[PDB]
């Protein structure tokens, strides 16, 4: 009780308690649905000034 | 006779250079690459722009991939020629970029003065500051569109171009912060100018629209770029003085894989003053006549290389408990640390250390991981602010380590750190890899 | 010419990382009130507390 | 509408730039490096600093490679603004570079400004002035700071780093000497300047610190660098004459694969003096005014670019008797070798001649080997000096083939080769693969 | 000193030093087909 | 928010928890696990002249009295969970 | 826009033109009522 | 955005859960003590979730 | 001036609107200002210049 007590000593307030993990599983949202993706040929067009005839 | 004189010149000792060659000189290769194109496309900014107001904008999904981000602002005059220096990155007081709610960046409108006074250079730099002040000797009431381009890490190179395509689920926002005031423009020092004009603003976004190929790829596969951040924090100068060269010792909140520190002191009133006033030529408003007032800048020359005017005496970076480098003078900082590592010239006031040994690239090459420091200490020493500023013979005849009377103004201290992060793209989203 | 042995850069046999190292020793020990283990084993925290070589051949 | 309108403008002639595409542009590969960090260091001077004097430093082995040298100075002004020109330059003498005993190269004050005028530019050789000189119009009493950056090819790129770590038997050391005197510093033309301080001087090296795999390599395998050197041979000029055109043929003591040669004609007198004075701002003291003296420069303003006051009127090399190239115009050598070779702008009085595609790089790309040549020689025409100096009529409205009286006064002749060799590490030694 | 840094890596590093391909500190330059430049005068036909 | 009572001008409260005002934790800040935790602050200018009730009644956001630089000294408190073990006839804290 | 892609663009120009030219009788007078005072309204007055 | 006017924002995506909204509001008399009464809860004439 | 919101997921945590749940849908929030703030902008039927 008086000296097995854990203190805040040095090593436990390291940056990389912090900065060696990502913030990305605690702020990025559950998708599960395919992105989408279409041929340049498919919202410009077919370019009509091919040949005539 | 002729260039065969000197290919005969053949011998033993050219074999280190042209024997057994691996290349030929005379002929250049290109490589084939995707079909793309570029279009520059106008966002919608939402809130009022304004003196003083918080605006922002979300980047539409036109193209596929996005660099260049260019801040269009019209400013009009509110006095004549020097009263304003580069009013459109003084209006521009700062810009967040957040992805999908995360905040990836932040730039600032004395970073950008700061970054410029350290990495722009030679016409790159004038062009610039024919984008962002009046350079022609414009009178009061003269109206100019100005271009703010960005600087957070996909404005540099098409190499890091944010993803939008692989951004599917989630959005991208700019938030600029303008500034409360804009020196010459809307107020004189303090006081308002009466009949100063809003400025007109509006954001530019240049698309890269991707053929079928690299189109399906990107949207299809899972990125990773490594880019730049910005960490910043202001804090005050010890004030030096007359009597006394002060010290200070100051923690660094910074972390991640650091290419470079810099740091600037400056008077907060007066937009990228980083020098003390002075009586000499250009070094404050009226200098070289009677009227020379050091209390006031020449604002169109607020600027200077000239280090006299400049507040550090001294200064080391202490890492754990251990000098990182020898102290060295504040003029190595400002003038051999960017000569080394940049190759331009950085203005008095304006200091660089590097851990890298290129950081005006985007490849990294050496950098410092703060997240691995539990003290990281930037050591300053000031000089003696003895010097009658309104003397320049005071001024331009002093020693080494003495500064204007004036230089005591300069108690703010902008400490910037750029550094090292991933953005993670994937199913859609983005965010970054260290915390 | 010279005969000079090493390079006269501290790091020969100086333990020059952060605090984040007492935490690392605390990895190869119990992770806890630790300060019995080096307040008893100086053997094994002495052990635990050596330098390494790597020899150059002339 | 809009960048697809440009996407699907697509045909035959889009085929060799896009068609089974190699690249692109809008993801970078980045190149995972080596672990490794940069400290400057103060070396210890042995030694006296002073002006005459000599001085030398040991590199000391703090790290496991270096690179960028400084060497600061700290001088005061012995007179105003304008009585100064790269002082710090004058100062630096000369500088040797020596490893295990033997010189590897060596440069001098002068190389410094010839280099300087031929290869830095821009903002680059703006804030490399700031470095050396007082220019933001100091006043007698003011006290600064130099940093000279040297120039020896470890200063100049990491990839030539010298592996101190390699050389567990060689110091590497620089000596120095300290100028006698320093213009607008303790001498004013040939006057002494009475209480002139001597020079405070330290020498700061950038040590490179390796992790343990990349250390462990460098200690012990073999290297071959491949260096810079300087050939540099002093010679008198054929003395400039206002009767006719002077006119010399100098052989070149050189040897090596040489990148290329470098020249300027000065007066010695004046550091820094490549061209004639005159009656026009800039190119004298009190120049413009009745008290205008055409024998004295303005020290501030001792460069120019005004190729009128330069002496060479026209120069060719010869090798083994042969001409190398159709003699060309002084102009040619000081504006048009540099334009097309470099991209920088070299003030008149100095001149380059390239072999090299890219004289300026790191990279070999083109040398003459002058070991292969029994008989290298410049030959060099001068201008008719009978430009009357103190008559800004005369002086700016002559002709290409003259230039003014007071050019007879640039009486040395320096002549400069940087060539290609070969530094070899093993075993603890350095060496050069090549002696000539 | 620079020693202090070498040894502050972490995860942050991984993505510049980790499985290192390339450094800084070994320039090979490349050998190449050996030419020579020289500048000479054309003939110009007409007035 | 956190409490719902009313707090005298020149007080100030950052709650990193719910309900602060219980004793239930509701949300806290670790600084055990914090090496720079710093409070920013930015002042009013004193302006007004606090002799003229007009003054101080009738003017803007950023600005207070000139009496308000009398306010020199500044007070910080938190306030955290521990525990206190109590075993065997004795007490004391789990952490320091 | 859709997805991106301009589909087209209308001009207070042609809307005018357009309406020259294809409205007609009441649907065009109806029309100038929703976007014109066409009651010899006075001025401060607001409409939507 | 000001007096008549209608505004409205999206919740970004944050963080993960929302729970109070203060809406900020700086306004300036128009007269003397005793002219308002409760003019930012007035001036907020509605708002639709 | 400060305005707390009070919808439901304003008053207790216990309702907070889950953004982290709510993947495809927004909220939203739409504010009228008022034409008139008595003391503000004007005082009684007359309004303040």
């Amino acid at each position: 009780l008086l000296r097995g007590f854990e203190s805040s000593l040095r090593g436990s307030r390291v940056r990389t308690q912090i900065d060696d993990k990502s913030f990305i599983p605690y702020t990025w949202q559950m998708i599960d649905v395919p992105l989408a993706a279409a041929k340049t040929s498919f919202i410009a067009g077919l370019d009509t000034r091919q040949q005539l005839a | 006779a002729g260039g065969l004189s000197q290919l005969v010149a053949y011998g033993a000792q050219d074999v280190y250079l042209t024997g057994n060659p691996q290349i030929t000189f005379f002929k250049t290769v290109y490589r084939r690459y995707t079909n793309f194109a570029i279009e520059s496309i106008q966002q919608t900014i939402n809130g009022s722009v304004g003196f003083g107001n918080k605006v922002s904008t979300q980047i539409s999904r036109n193209g596929d991939l996005i660099t260049d981000i260019v801040v269009e602002f019209v400013l009009t005059k509110g006095g004549n020629g020097g009263t304003t220096y580069y009013p459109a990155e003084e209006l521009l007081q700062d810009v967040e970029l957040e992805i999908g709610g995360q905040r990836i960046d932040k730039h600032y409108n004395d970073w950008f003065r700061t970054y410029d006074a350290l990495f722009r250079m030679n016409d790159d730099r004038y062009n610039y500051r024919r984008m962002t002040d009046w350079v022609n000797n414009e009178l009061v009431g003269a109206q100019k569109r100005f271009y703010v381009p960005l600087i957070f890490f996909f404005n540099q190179t098409p190499g890091l171009a944010l993803p939008l395509i692989a951004l599917q689920y989630h959005e991208v926002k700019l938030y600029f912060t303008l500034a409360s005031q804009v020196q010459g423009v809307n107020y004189n020092g303090s006081s308002a100018i009466a009949g100063a004009a809003q400025p007109t603003m509006s954001v530019w976004v240049d698309y890269i629209f991707l053929d079928t190929q690299e189109r399906t790829r990107f949207a299809q596969l899972p990125h990773e770029y490594l880019i730049e951040q910005l960490q910043f924090t202001g804090s005050e100068t010890a004030t030096p003085s007359a009597t006394t060269q002060a010290s200070q010792n100051i923690r660094l909140n910074f972390n991640h894989p650091t290419k470079y520190l810099a740091w600037n002191f400056n008077n907060p009133t007066n937009y990228g003053q980083y020098t003390a006033l002075a009586n000499i030529p250009g070094a404050c408003s009226g200098a070289g006549t009677a009227a020379a007032t050091v209390t006031t800048p020449d604002y169109g020359n607020t600027g200077t290389y000239n280090e006299q005017l400049a507040v550090l005496d001294s200064a080391k970076i202490q890492l754990n408990g251990q000098d990182r480098f020898a102290t060295r003078k504040g003029s190595y900082f400002n003038k051999v640390q960017p000569y080394q590592s940049i190759g331009g010239v950085t203005p008095a006031g304006v200091y660089l250390y590097s851990f890298a040994l290129k950081p005006a690239g985007r490849q990294p090459s050496g950098t410092c991981n703060f997240s691995r420091i539990d003290n990281a200490t930037l050591s300053l020493t000031y000089k003696t602010c003895s010097i009658d500023a309104t003397s320049p013979a005071a001024v331009l005849g002093n020693t080494e380590t003495v500064t204007a009377n004036t230089a005591t103004l300069l108690t703010a201290l902008n400490i910037y750190a750029k550094n090292y992060n991933v953005l993670r793209i994937m199913s859609g989203m983005g965010g970054l890899a260290y915390a | 010419f010279r005969d000079t042995a090493s390079i006269g850069f501290s790091d020969t046999h100086q333990d020059e990382k952060t605090l984040r190292f007492l935490k690392k020793q605390i990895s190869q020990f119990i992770k806890h009130l630790k300060e019995y283990y080096p307040n008893n084993e100086l053997t094994k925290k002495l052990v635990m507390k050596y330098s390494d070589v790597q020899l150059l051949p002339y």
